[PDB]
């Protein structure tokens, strides 16, 4: 889980972490050097945390992958989980026959639906509120 | 009649203030700066590029292209140390003339070319870069004084520089050696020698700069440098006002207006008290340059160096050794980076009791050739012990550089977001990194000012303060010891602390009347005027002689007090008609402007 | 040919730089040194010191005349005086002319410059014949301005004058440092033509231009130069004495001059002028603002002390501007002592009043009623008339007007005075030399003590430095705290405290050698300039309970060593340098 | 109420309802705010 921008030839996106949930429950373990407010300092590498998850099998794995980059919370900084949504949605690799060209090999991986930040829609909201009171 | 070049946005700070200045004290006065007729402009160059990196965390990228912005008439000018550029070392052919064509690309106009040592093959690259973008290629004799220097060996570089294709010739005089008799001298000897114009930089740390510039005009100069009055003198430049006005009048004048000088003299008078903490602590005429020609400011690096060490008893020796050393090294001027490395070797010598016997690295690649020709030849037997029967390369020092460009754009991938980036990289790779980074980051935070006023109060109680404490709470003491600096940079300044005799550095970050104007008494005791036939003076003194008793009658105009103030005698008169009610002042007291002295009842 | 110098350290110097607040004190130990360079004469009484020796240092300043007389014994004193103002700022009987002049010549001085601020010559008169029936060296002063009426003929019809009044020298004083170069050369020339006496270049430096226009002076064949020790020089005193002899070795005009010897003294003066720093002002640089408000080198670092005094120097550019307006109202009289003063006060008050010559001097209106001599120009009738009204402009010498008071004074002072020149004393300023003489003969006296630079600032200012709210980070956490036994607010949560007292570079190289946690130095195992490979025990620390030895991180050469042992040490200092 | 709100490249169609929570549709899609 670097702090990267995929979307951007993965440029690096350190800067201030403002909120962090931890990722839960089965399956799921975390190796973290960010925690709630850590600001990342930008003279090292972008890796905020390790996420491992795991399950008794191919499919559940995959699936409780899926869930696990979700379920990790991360404001304020652009992360590489929703690049790995692609790949875990994409066919070749659920199939589970891969090589080293994978990533080379599927470009289309970066192109994903960035969904819009709740960082934004409470702005737009607050905006409301303020011309609706004055 | 002669062109006047200023110096405050590069040379003169660069001298007195330690390189501080911050580009925004700069844009303020810009179009006024514009709007002399100043021939040049000194913007950027010499130390700046570092400083602004190393200190103010600002792109030196960007304040030339501010300054180019805000100073559109006039042509602006860098100072550039051949191969050298603006750092360290010599760098490949390549990158001068990347660095000349960016310098160029975003609005230097002219290039003040020099090299140390004065060999004139580390300039050619730089001045053929400069030339091939359309520029002004200002070639520099860097002057000094030794057995081997002498006017013919000058007006010969200037005849080479020349011969290069320079528009203008400069004499940098950087540690003030110039006497006025050598200036004439000089000047005729180049004017004959050489069809270019030239320009004088003299710096005044020896008090005849404004002398030399005098002789200089005399015998055909045709540009002098000089610094708005606010930066001027001693170990920075001779004041332009003061040329401006030594020129009124004559076939000479420069067409300046001496008045909107002042104005930009004053503001800029405004900005240093800012930066007070830079100030040198050597002001004005340094002298010592003219016993003995070791320049003012290296005695001061060289006594800082052994006072740290608890070794100032030395000086006196170290000094003889510097100019053995130098003379060993074939009387190189002693400028950076040749003045660290003979003033560094020569304390070493003393130290060790024996010459040469101890070897600074820098001095061996002195003597391998790869600064380039020393002037004078160097002692063979030095040579020998320090650097025994090693290749003495004798070609050109870039000679041995692959071309560095492509190498460097990929070392700095994923950093640098133009070629500009590149060139910084190229600079001070290192310091460049962690720059970059933290630009990208958003995270840069240059040094604060400090406020003057509140440094000198925590330093005063700095040798008094507690540190070791009991600290009770919860039932529990806690024996505290604190360590370490608060009062200089102290949001960058940690204490270390032992909490029963446990270390933990600790970093702080700060996040910060029954005075009476009010009442009816001066300090004295005496009273404030309570109502208008309350005679007051306008200024504080001794009372002379009062003119009036407990009660008399007294109309308006009337003298009533002499004072003596600012060594003067003014008698004070009655603003109001009618009756002396009191007195409160006998001959021989001291006054000041709110007591009232008598009072006096209208009508 | 050969150029002779003066030196005006122990007057012009710290007059025109510290206020004239220079005690003898500090002047003797270097004379022995000041005698051995070749000097023409040393400037060593006169000007404002007279004044500042009673008024502040509350010294006699006939005893610092004695004192510097018998340490400088090979060197030829040179004193300033006024003219019939001699030392003061009004004119003074014939009388005391006469016998300060013999006081001065007989505990002393060899050297008498003499000028007068208006240039009227009639006031010098006296003191010149004064000083040539005492047998002693008069140096007839043109003291040098501009303005509409001034020229360089109206100045050698002077020298002409005080040429045939029986002067051995002339002198230019550019008190506030107007000359330009050009003009310093035709005018020495057109008076090397027009006189057959040496001539004595005295400039200010304020303008930027006396270096220059003393260069002039000496290709067209001045004779004697004033400059200052180096570590007073410039700005607004006078061009280093250094700097001109070193301008000069070499040529036909070579002063003889060693300059080495000097340096000595200056460095002597540099350590000295530390203790004045409470007399420094803003205002001594160089301003070529001089050139119009004409205020004199000699004058600013005392009216800018008088504006501090006063709490008005934030109104020093108002009366910078106000003093021009004054000077033409008055007729264009040279800004010199004590047009200077009468003026600048003026100036002082009308900015202050808020009104022009609503208030006015008494010395004002002495000088609009011809009490001082003839203004070089005509006179604002209506100032003239705001001040003196209807009254009487006088067309004389004005001590022609002033009745012989000598045996008056002595009378007056019966009782005080231990000696004829405490009486002159009190002649120059008797309301105050009465107090002096009196606290003196008491052994009561209090001269203001200097400052230490730094004293310990009082309970009360160190508070304002001290922090309310602050971010403290101990072991990886920050903690906001809030203090008003102290309480405490850690993240918001108030909990009392109670405390009881109890009574170096950092490293810019990878080679510079850093404990990495705080302790105290047992041993240094290396001497600087030491060959050292990486690995070598280069220092013994003590730290928890334990010593431990700091090995070299690189390889190469011992440059510097910051440590000794017993110092305590901690993480960001650099304790050697090593090269690799 | 029924607002249009443009930040940012996009438009965002809002309507209101009613230290007390609104109610908020954005897009057709209603939750609960409180304000404070
Ligand atoms: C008080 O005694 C301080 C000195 C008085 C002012 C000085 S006297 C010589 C200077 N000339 C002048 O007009 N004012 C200055
Ligand atoms: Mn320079
Ligand atoms: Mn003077």
């Amino acid at each position: 889980i670097n702090a990267e921008d995929p979307k951007n030839d993965f440029l690096p996106s350190f800067g201030k972490i403002t909120r962090y949930y931890a990722p839960g429950g089965p399956g799921i373990r975390m190796d973290a050097a960010m925690y709630s407010g850590y600001v990342i300092p930008p003279y090292y590498d972008s890796m905020c945390a390790k996420l491992t998850v795991w399950a008794l099998n191919w499919e559940s794995v995959v699936e409780r992958g899926r869930r696990a980059l979700n379920d990790t919370v991360v404001y304020g900084v652009k992360t590489t989980i929703p690049y790995y949504q692609e790949i875990l949605k994409h066919p070749d690799f659920r199939n589970a026959i891969f090589n080293t060209s994978f990533v080379e090999s599927h470009p289309e991986l970066a192109n994903y639906a960035t969904q819009f930040p709740r960082e934004l829609v409470a702005a737009a909201i607050s905006a409301a509120i303020a011309a609706h009171e004055g | 009649k002669v062109h006047v070049t200023d110096v405050v946005l590069r040379d003169g700070h660069q001298s007195l203030i330690a390189t501080r200045m911050r580009t925004d004290d700069m844009l303020p006065i810009c179009s006024k700066l514009d709007a002399v007729g100043y021939w040049s402009l000194e913007a950027w160059g010499g130390a700046t590029f570092d400083a602004c990196v190393r200190y103010l965390r600002e792109d030196p990228w960007e304040r030339l292209k501010k300054l180019r912005k805000a100073l559109p008439n006039s042509r602006l000018q860098m100072l550039l140390r051949g191969q050298n550029l603006l750092g360290y070392r010599h760098y490949s052919d390549d990158v001068v003339r990347a660095f000349v064509q960016k310098s160029a690309d975003n609005g230097i106009d002219v290039f003040r070319i020099f090299d140390a040592m004065n060999d004139l093959r580390n300039l050619k690259v730089s001045i053929e870069s400069v030339k091939a973008v359309g520029k002004h290629a200002e070639g520099t004799i860097s002057y000094t004084t030794s057995p081997v220097h002498d006017i013919p060996y000058f007006v010969n570089l200037a005849k080479e520089l020349e011969s290069f294709g320079c528009d203008t010739i400069a004499i940098k005089d950087m540690a003030s050696l110039l006497t006025p008799q050598v200036t004439g001298d000089l000047v005729k000897a180049l004017r004959e020698a050489v069809s270019l114009p030239i320009h004088l930089h003299a710096h005044a740390t020896s008090g005849l700069a404004s002398m030399s510039i005098q002789r200089a005009v005399d015998n055909g100069v045709a540009i002098v440098d000089g610094c708005i009055s606010s930066f001027a003198e001693g170990a920075s430049l001779p004041a332009t006002e003061s040329i401006v006005a030594a020129l009124k009048g004559t076939e000479y004048d420069t067409g300046l207006d001496i008045g909107l000088l002042q104005e930009i003299s004053a503001y800029f008078r405004e900005v240093r008290k800012k930066y007070w903490q830079f100030e040198s602590e050597f002001t004005g005429v340094d002298t010592r340059v003219l016993v003995n020609q070791v320049p003012g400011g290296m005695i001061s690096n060289l006594s800082n160096q052994l006072k740290e060490q608890g070794a100032l008893d030395r000086m006196d020796a170290v000094l003889d050794e510097i100019p053995r050393v130098r003379e060993d090294l074939g009387y190189p001027p002693l400028v950076t980076p040749t003045s660290q490395i003979v003033g560094t070797q020569a304390v070493l010598n003393v130290m060790t009791g024996a010459r040469y016997k101890s070897v600074t690295n820098e001095v061996k690649n002195y003597l391998l050739g790869h600064y380039g020709k020393a002037p004078s030849t160097v002692n063979p037997d030095v040579r020998n012990l320090a650097v025994g029967n090693a290749q003495v390369i004798e070609c050109r020092p870039a000679d041995l550089l692959t071309a560095e460009m492509e190498k460097l754009r990929n070392e700095v991938e994923g950093l640098a977001a133009s070629a500009a980036d590149v060139l910084t990289y190229a600079m001070f790779p290192d310091l460049a990194k962690t720059f970059l980074q933290e630009r990208n980051a958003g995270s840069l935070k240059p040094e604060p000012l400090l406020d003057k006023e509140a440094v000198t109060s925590r330093e005063s109680h700095s040798r008094f303060a507690p540190t070791e404490f009991n600290v009770t709470l919860h039932g529990e003491t806690f024996h505290i010891k604190l360590t370490g600096s608060g009062h200089h940079g102290e949001e960058q300044r940690p204490f270390y602390v032992s909490v029963d005799g446990v270390t933990e550095e600790v970093v702080v970050e700060i996040l910060n009347e029954a005075k009476r104007k009010a009442s009816s008494a001066a300090s004295s005791g005496r009273p404030r005027p309570t109502h208008a036939g309350c005679v007051t003076t306008a200024m504080p003194g001794t009372i002379v002689d009062v003119k009036v008793n407990v009660g008399d009658k007294v109309s308006a105009g009337d003298a009533v007090l002499v004072i003596e103030a600012m060594k003067m005698e003014n008698e004070i008169q009655a603003s109001k008609s009618g009756v002396v009610v009191a007195i409160n002042v006998k001959k021989g007291d001291s006054v000041t402007p709110d007591e009232a002295l008598l009072e006096i009842q209208p009508d």
